[PDB]
RNA sequence: GUAAAGCGCACGCAGGCGGUUUGUUAAGUCAGAUGUGAAAUCCCCGGGCUCAACCUGGGAACUGCAUCUGAUACUGGCAAG
RNA sequence: CGGCCCCCUGGACGAAGACUGACGCUCAGGUGCGAAAGCGUGGGGAGCAAACAGGAUUAGAUACCCUGGUAGUCCACGCCGUAAACGAUGUCGACUUGGAGGUUGUGCCCUUGAGGCGUGGCUUCCGGAGCUAACGCGUUAAGUCGACCGCCUGGGGAGUAC
C-alpha cells in the first residue's frame, strides 16, 4: 500500500507481460526502502505478483539518482559495470564482461527488449573487451581520417598526437593552456596550430560549399 | 588560577571546533606551538600562526571537513596534577591507531607513532581524533 | 563591492528619520487600510483616517506621496508612526514663518473659548487658544457670524505645549512640567488632547508638554461601567478633555471628558 | 533479505476514571546483515499489532555504520540518558560478546566479532538507543583520512 | 538573473529589528542601519542565482514544485506564481502533516476532487437547503486548504518557502522527507532546517513578489527544456 | 541543585599545584647495557607415558631493584630575565 | 546592614599613566567572624509576647480566636557556635551563539534635547548549543577544561549510644 499514499515512487515500468517484469522505482531518503517493500516478507507480495496474470519473472531496482543509475539498473537482475553515452540517442552500451553477460543478456529476444524500454530509449549490451575495441576505433579516427584539419610538418604531428587527448578534432574549445606544458612551446603557435584545426574545419564547410 | 596553559589550549580548539569558530587565539608558548605544529603535520587544523614580540599570540586555523569539525576529540593526559610518562613498547594508540597521541620526548614532541619509529617514549600530553 | 557600501552610505543620505521625505507611494488601498513604501522594511498599515480632508471622503489613489514617522522599530511586524504627525511639522512650519515678518497670514475662525481662549482651526487640524488671542481688542466674536472669517493672528504659544491662541478680526490692526503646574489648573480649564493607549481602564490623552492624563472610565460618556473605553472613543485622537484634579506632587492629572 | 528481532515486550498501564488500560510496547530493530541498522519502538493495545508497529518504524529511520570486515574499527563509546555503553573490535571467531538488547542490534548489524559491556543503566530501549549512537559515531580509516586530507597509508 | 538594483528597489535588503534576529544569519547580514538590519545583497545574490539554477534543474527532471506562503499578505501572490507555472501551491494554513501524514491527507484530496465533481459536473441539483449549505461550506473549506495540491499526486520533489519561521512546520516536514528546501529566510528566521536558503524579506510585498516571479520564470524555462 | 553527598563564611601554616624567555644541571622522565630478579608454578614451541591428566627439554616471563653509559622535549633544582 | 548629623574605619569600581616583577591558586590541622533563640553579671522595660491566668470554641481544646500577661525582645561586657546559616549549587582561572532590562562608572559625539556611538564593574529575567533522570541550567552553567579542598556509598536503628 506504500506505492498508493505516494511512498514507493513508480515512474515508467518497462516490463514484458508473459515472461519479464523487470521495473525500478525511487523514494523520498525516510527509512522506507522502496523494492523492501514492494518485495515483502521473502518475497511475500512479490510471490503475489509472480502468480498473479501468470508465471512472470517480475523484479525490482533500488532507483539511485537521474538517468546515469536508471542504466545499470536497467540491466538487473545481472551484473554491469560501466556505459557509454551521447546527446538525444545515448544508446546505452551495456559494458559487462562474457562470463556475466549469459545472465546479464539471458535470452537474445527477452532481456534484450525488456531492459531496452527500461530507460526507455533503447540499450547495445557489450563486452568489456568490446568496449576497449570500439574505445580505440575512436582516439585513431580524430586522427583515422586522413588528417583533414590542421597538418603543418608530420615529424612534429606524430610527437604532438602522442600527447594530444581526442586528437584534434574541434579541440580549442577545450583547455587552450595544457599543451604550452609540452616540451616546446614559445610564442602562440600551438595555440595557433589549434586554430588551423578550426581553420580546417571551415575548409571542411568550404568542401561542403564544393559539394553543396 | 590559571595552572595547565596546554590544557586550556585544548579546550579552546574543543570549544571553536564546537562553535564553528574558523580561528583560535591564544597567549604563545614554546610546547603550545611545537603542539600546533604537530597538530597541523597530522592535519587536524589548517594552519598556526604566532605574532607578536613581548607578548606573541598563536592563531591557530580551525578545520572543518562537510560541515562537522575535524578534532573529534581532544583530551589532555598528562596533567599538572597526574603526570603520565611512557616507555615506548607501553606507547597507546589513539582510536585504534586512527587518531593520533601527542607525546613529548627527548628528542621533541612527536606523535605515538612517530616517536614508537625512533624508539623512545615519554610524556603523554594528549589525544586527538 | 564597495559598490554596496559606498551605496549604503548613499541610502542614509538620501533618507532621514522623521517624516519629512515625502517618499511612500501608496501601493494598496482598500477600506480601511492604506498602505505605503518608504524605503523602510516594511510597509505601513496606514488608517483611512490619516487620509480623508476635512469633510470625509479619500484623497490620494495610488502612486501618491505622503512622508509618514519613525524613530519607533518593529512592535513585532511592520513599520511606522503615522504621517498627519509629518503634516503637524509642516503646520508648525507654517507658524514659524510668522517671525520672519512678524505676521502669519491664513484664514482663522474662532467662535467659542474652549479653555479661556477661542479655538482657531487651520484648515484640516483645529488648535485651542488662551483667552486674550480670538480677539484683538474686548470685540468678542460672539456678536459676529457664527464662525466667521477672518485670518489669526498670533497673540500667545506655549512653544513646547501645543497651545496656539489668534486673534480672528480686524484686519487694520499689525523639572519643566511641574514647577509652575497652575497654568490649566484652576478647576475646568479644557484642552485639546490626543489619546495615546488605553489600558482598559483608561485612555491616557496626554498632550500639554511632558505631562500625563488618565479620563481613566468612570466619566467618558454617560454609561459608567459597561463601557470598555476602546469601543467608545478612538486610538490616537484629538479630543475634548479638561483637567478637573492636579498633583503637581504625585503627577497624577486627573482629566475627564463626560463634560 | 533483512532480518528483524523484537527485542522486547512491555505491558504499560494508563489510569483512567474507571480502571487501568492496558497496553502493548514492542522494541524491534532490524538490519540487513551489513552496515545499516533501525529500531522501532511501537505501541497498541494488543501485542501483535504493537508489534508490527515496531517493525514499520525500524524498516523506517535506517542508519549505515562503517563495517570492517565482520568486527568494528575501532573502540567506541555510546551513551544515551542512562545507558552507557563501551564496545570494543574483536577478533574473528570471538562472537559478539554482549548483553540483551545491544546483542540484539549488533546481530541485526551484522558485526560478527565484539567485546562489549554495558555500563549505567541497561534499560533495552534506552541501551539499544545507546549502541546505535556509538556505532552511528564510529568512523572509518577512509573516512577519517578524508577529514585530514590523507591517504589512508599515511594513517595506516 | 535577477539584478541587485531591481532587489534593492523591493526591499530585499531590509531586515528584521536589533532585537529580534537571529545569530546564525549574522554572515548574511551587512550592518545594522536604524536599529533594523540590513542583508548583505552581496552575498545574497550568487546564492539566490544558484538556487534558481536549481530549480530551474529540478524541473528540467520533469520535479513537482510546492509553494509554500501563508503570511496572507502574500498568499494571492503565491497562488498567481504557482499557476503562471502550473505548480502547486499552500497559500492558506498548512495542515500540520500533510507531506509526512500524506496517505490520510490523499483520501482529504479525493473527498474534495468528489465535491468538485458534484458541484460542477454532476448538474443534478434538488437538494436539501441544509444540506446543500452544508456541502457548499465543505467545498469552500476544502478548495482553501488543500486547493493547489490537488493535482499534485503524490509527493512534490521540491519545496519553495516565502518564510523559514512562519512555514517551520513544513520546513521540519520536507527534512524528514528529505524534500529539497528553497527558502526566504530574513534576519529573524532559522535557516538550519533549509538546503538553499534565501536572506530576503519575507515581510515585504513587492520583495515577496520579485523572489516569486524570477522562481516562476525559471520553472518555466526547465519546463521548456 | 531536587535522588546520599559543597564545611555557615572567611584567613591561613604544613601540603598539592604553578605565567613566560634564556642558560645550566640531569633528580624525575626516556633509551641502551650489566648484575640480579632461586627452582618449581603460569604462558609459547617441543618431547615422554596408548590419550589425558601427569612427567618433562628449551624459551618467554618474573611488569621490579641496583649500577654504568647516553638523550634533555616535559616536570624538578640552580642562575639570570 | 535602612530616619538625619558628626567622629574613627574596612572594602569595591572606574580613569589614565608610573612602579614591583610570578610575589600566585587552593588548604587537612589551626585561627577568627558567625541570624534567632538561650545562658551569666549589671542596667533598662513603651509596645509585643513563650510561660501563666481567665473567656470562648469543642465530644474534649493542656490549641487555633478573645481579654490580660511574665521571662525575653532593648543597652553594656562575656559565653553559646547552631538554622531550609539555601542559589539546598566549595574556591580560583580559562574558553563557548543571543535578547530584554536595572544599577554604577567612564571615552568620544554638533549634549543642536530628555539623546547618538562605544567601553568597564555588579546585577534581574528569557532563551540557543551543550548538558541533565527529568525538572531544568544555560557567558553569574548545572556547558567545555585545569588546580586544590570538602563530602557521599540502601532504608531504618542514628547524627543516636559510648
Amino acid at each position: 500500500p506504500e506505492i498508493g499514499e505516494e511512498v514507493i515512487e513508480i515512474k515508467a515500468a518497462a516490463r514484458d507481460p508473459g515472461s519479464r517484469a523487470k521495473i525500478a522505482v525511487k523514494t523520498n531518503d525516510k527509512r522506507i526502502d522502496p523494492v523492501g517493500a514492494c518485495v515483502g516478507m521473502r518475497g511475500a507480495r512479490v510471490q503475489a505478483v509472480s502468480t498473479e496474470l501468470g508465471g512472470e519473472r517480475i523484479d525490482i531496482v533500488l532507483w539511485d539518482d537521474n538517468p546515469a543509475q536508471f542504466v545499470i539498473n536497467a540491466m538487473a537482475p545481472a551484473d554491469v559495470a560501466s556505459i557509454v553515452v551521447d546527446e538525444d540517442k545515448h544508446t546505452m552500451d551495456i559494458a559487462v564482461e562474457a562470463g556475466n553477460l549469459a545472465q546479464a543478456i539471458g535470452r537474445n529476444g527477452q532481456n534484450v527488449r525488456l531492459a531496452s524500454q527500461l530507460s526507455g530509449w533503447e540499450l547495445n549490451v557489450m563486452t568489456v573487451d568490446d568496449l576497449q575495441a570500439k574505445h580505440q576505433a575512436e582516439a585513431h579516427a580524430a586522427i583515422d581520417t586522413f588528417t583533414k584539419y590542421l597538418d603543418i610538418d608530420e615529424d612534429f604531428a606524430t610527437v604532438l598526437v602522442e600527447e594530444g587527448f581526442s586528437t584534434l578534432e574541434e579541440l580549442a574549445y577545450v583547455p587552450m593552456k595544457e599543451l604550452l606544458e609540452i616540451e616546446g612551446l614559445d610564442e602562440p603557435t600551438v595555440e595557433a596550430l589549434r586554430e588551423r584545426a578550426k581553420n580546417a574545419l571551415a575548409t571542411i564547410a568550404q568542401a561542403q560549399e564544393e559539394s553543396l | 588560577s590559571m595552572q595547565d596553559p596546554i590544557a586550556d589550549m585544548l579546550t579552546r580548539i574543543r570549544n571553536g571546533q564546537a562553535a564553528n569558530k574558523a580561528a583560535v587565539t591564544m597567549p604563545s608558548s614554546k610546547l603550545k606551538v611545537a603542539i600546533a605544529n604537530v597538530l597541523k603535520e597530522e592535519g587536524f587544523i589548517e594552519d598556526f600562526k604566532v605574532e607578536g614580540d613581548t607578548k606573541p599570540e598563536l592563531e591557530l586555523t580551525l578545520k572543518y571537513f562537510q560541515g562537522k569539525a575535524v578534532v573529534e576529540s581532544i583530551q589532555r593526559v598528562s596533567r599538572p596534577g597526574l603526570r603520565i610518562y611512557k616507555r615506548k613498547d607501553e606507547l597507546p594508540k589513539v582510536m585504534a591507531g586512527l587518531g593520533i597521541a601527542v607525546v613529548s620526548t627527548s628528542k621533541g614532541v612527536m606523535t605515538d607513532r612517530a616517536a614508537r619509529q625512533a624508539g623512545l617514549g615519554g610524556e603523554i600530553i594528549c589525544y586527538v581524533a | 563591492e564597495s559598490f554596496a557600501q559606498l551605496f549604503e552610505e548613499s541610502l542614509k543620505e538620501i533618507e532621514t528619520r522623521p517624516g519629512s521625505i515625502v517618499r511612500g507611494v501608496v501601493v494598496a488601498i482598500d477600506k480601511d487600510v492604506v498602505l505605503v513604501d518608504a524605503g523602510l522594511k516594511s510597509e505601513s498599515a496606514i488608517p483611512a483616517e490619516q487620509f480623508k480632508n476635512a469633510q470625509g471622503e479619500l484623497e490620494i489613489q495610488v502612486g501618491d506621496e505622503v512622508d509618514v514617522a519613525l524613530d519607533a522599530v518593529e512592535d513585532g511586524f511592520g513599520e511606522t508612526l503615522l504621517s498627519r504627525e509629518k503634516a503637524k511639522r509642516h503646520e508648525a512650519w507654517i507658524t514659524l514663518e510668522k517671525a520672519y515678518e512678524d505676521a502669519e497670514t491664513v484664514t482663522g475662525v474662532i467662535n467659542g473659548k474652549v479653555k479661556g481662549g477661542f479655538t482657531v482651526e487651520l484648515n484640516g487640524i483645529r488648535a485651542f487658544l488662551p483667552g486674550s488671542l480670538v480677539d484683538v481688542r474686548p470685540v468678542r466674536d460672539t456678536l459676529h457670524l457664527e464662525g466667521k472669517e477672518l485670518e489669526f493672528k498670533v497673540i500667545k504659544l506655549d512653544q513646547k505645549r501645543n497651545n496656539v491662541v489668534v486673534s480672528r478680526r480686524a484686519v487694520i490692526e499689525s523639572e519643566d512640567p511641574w514647577v509652575a503646574i497652575a497654568k490649566r489648573y484652576p478647576e475646568g480649564t479644557k484642552l485639546t488632547g490626543r489619546v495615546t493607549n488605553l489600558t482598559d481602564y483608561g485612555c491616557f490623552v496626554e498632550i500639554e508638554e511632558g505631562v500625563e492624563g488618565l479620563v481613566h472610565v468612570s466619566e467618558m460618556d454617560w454609561t459608567n461601567k459597561n463601557i470598555h473605553p476602546s469601543k467608545v472613543v478612538n486610538v490616537g485622537d484629538v479630543v475634548e478633555v479638561m483637567v478637573l484634579d492636579i498633583d503637581e506632587e504625585r503627577r497624577r492629572i486627573s482629566l475627564g471628558l463626560k463634560q | 533479505e533483512l532480518q528483524e528481532k523484537l527485542i522486547a515486550v512491555n505491558r504499560v498501564s494508563k489510569t483512567v476514571k474507571g480502571g487501568r488500560i492496558f497496553s502493548f510496547t514492542a522494541l524491534t530493530v532490524v538490519g540487513d546483515g551489513n552496515g545499516r541498522v533501525g529500531f522501532g519502538y511501537g505501541k497498541a493495545r494488543e501485542v501483535p499489532a504493537a508489534i508490527q508497529k515496531a517493525m514499520e518504524k525500524a524498516r523506517r529511520n535506517m542508519i549505515n555504520v562503517a563495517l570492517n570486515n565482520g568486527t568494528l574499527q575501532h573502540p567506541v563509546k555510546g551513551v544515551h540518558t542512562g545507558s552507557r555503553v563501551f564496545m570494543q573490535p574483536a577478533s574473528e571467531g570471538t562472537g559478539i560478546i554482549a548483553g540483551g538488547a545491544m546483542r540484539a542490534v549488533l546481530e541485526v548489524a551484522g558485526v560478527h566479532n565484539v567485546l562489549a559491556k554495558a555500563y549505567g543503566s541497561t534499560n533495552p530501549i534506552n541501551v539499544v538507543r545507546a549502541t546505535i549512537d556509538g556505532l552511528e559515531n564510529m568512523n572509518s580509516p577512509e573516512m577519517v583520512a578524508a577529514k585530514r586530507g590523507k591517504s589512508v597509508e599515511e594513517i595506516l | 538573473t535577477v539584478s541587485m538594483r531591481d532587489m534593492l528597489k523591493a526591499g530585499v535588503h531590509f531586515g528584521h529589528q536589533t532585537r529580534y534576529w537571529n545569530p546564525k544569519m549574522k554572515p548574511f547580514i551587512f550592518g545594522a542601519r536604524n536599529k533594523v538590519h540590513i542583508i548583505n545583497l552581496e552575498k545574497t545574490v550568487p546564492m539566490f542565482n544558484e538556487a534558481l539554477a536549481e530549480l530551474n534543474k529540478i524541473a528540467s527532471r520533469k520535479g513537482k514544485i510546492l509553494f509554500v506562503g501563508t503570511k496572507r499578505a502574500a498568499s494571492e501572490a503565491v497562488k498567481d506564481a504557482a499557476l503562471s507555472c502550473d505548480q502547486f501551491f499552500v497559500n492558506h494554513r498548512w495542515l500540520g502533516g500533510m507531506l509526512t501524514n500524506w496517505k490520510t491527507v490523499r483520501q482529504s484530496i479525493k473527498r474534495l476532487k468528489d465535491l468538485e465533481t458534484q458541484s460542477q459536473d454532476g448538474t443534478f441539483d434538488k437538494l436539501t437547503k441544509k444540506e446543500a449549505l452544508m456541502r457548499t461550506r465543505e467545498l469552500e473549506k476544502l478548495e482553501n486548504s488543500l486547493g493547489g495540491i490537488k493535482d499534485m499526486g503524490g509527493l512534490p520533489d521540491a519545496l519553495f518557502v516565502i518564510d523559514a519561521d512562519h512555514e517551520h512546520i513544513a520546513i521540519k516536514e520536507a527534512n524528514n522527507l528529505g524534500i529539497p528546501v528553497f527558502a526566504i529566510v530574513d534576519t529573524n528566521s532559522d535557516p538550519d532546517g533549509v538546503d538553499f536558503v534565501i536572506p530576503g524579506n519575507d515581510d515585504a510585498i513587492r520583495a515577496v513578489t520579485l523572489y516569486l516571479g524570477a522562481v516562476a520564470a525559471t520553472v518555466r524555462e526547465g519546463r521548456s527544456q
